[PDB]
């Protein structure tokens, strides 16, 4: 049996570690709701 | 059980001691996390009990004790917060600007962060604190790096 535990508030960080970069990619979705790379 | 909102650890005592396998978004009543996490199998909060309302494996998504709350939309310009729930540690904010999955039938917001497995159905938030998206489907681009679609459902 599965179950859940509060980690905490939903509110935006004023401050918080800018990171990632913003990658525009060709994919697709299938049926099983797996994304894969269109090349 | 608990039914305050905010953000909850999908905890398993299946295998061995207590194994995060997920995240998720309790709002309004309803409990919103990935279909992955839980394939929907009915979750514990305390001695209440959650039944799963709506779910489909193709959006990769579950929402329990009534249907989908979370409407919120990237604007397609600005920097988001994933609030990242990793596996024994505590709930942290990355703030991103998310990239794009063009896809056949639109475009879709994605954020370029790597977590552990068991960080699915993590909100990703707009500078408001409204959840635009649950992270934790996406895919591994040429580098071996991973990209989560920035998912959300339906508020029919
Ligand atoms: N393929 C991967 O590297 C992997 C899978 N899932 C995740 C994050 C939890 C979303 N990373």
């Amino acid at each position: 049996d599965m179950y859940i535990e509060r980690a905490g508030d939903i509110t935006w960080e004023k401050d918080a570690e800018v990171t990632g970069n913003s990658p525009r990619l060709d994919v697709a979705l299938d049926e099983s709701g797996d994304f894969s790379l269109v090349e | 059980g608990e039914t305050t909102d905010g953000v909850y650890r999908v905890m398993t005592r299946r295998l061995l001691g207590s194994t995060q396998v997920g995240v998720g978004v309790m709002q309004e009543g309803v409990f919103h996390t990935m279909w992955h996490v839980t394939k929907g199998a009915a979750l514990r909060s305390g001695e209440g009990r959650l039944d799963p309302y709506w779910g489909d494996v193709k959006q990769d998504l579950v929402s329990y004790c009534g249907p989908w709350k979370l409407d919120a939309a990237w604007d397609g310009l600005s920097e988001v917060q994933l609030l990242a729930v990793p596996p024994g540690e505590r709930a942290k904010n990355i703030q991103t600007l998310p990239g794009i999955f063009k896809t056949k039938d639109g475009d879709i917001g994605a954020v370029a962060l790597d977590y552990p497995a068991g960080t699915s159905g993590s909100p990703i938030l707009d500078k408001c604190g409204r959840v635009i998206g649950l992270y934790g489907n996406g895919v591994v681009i040429k580098n071996g790096s991973y990209v989560s679609a920035i998912t959300q459902g339906k508020r029919e």
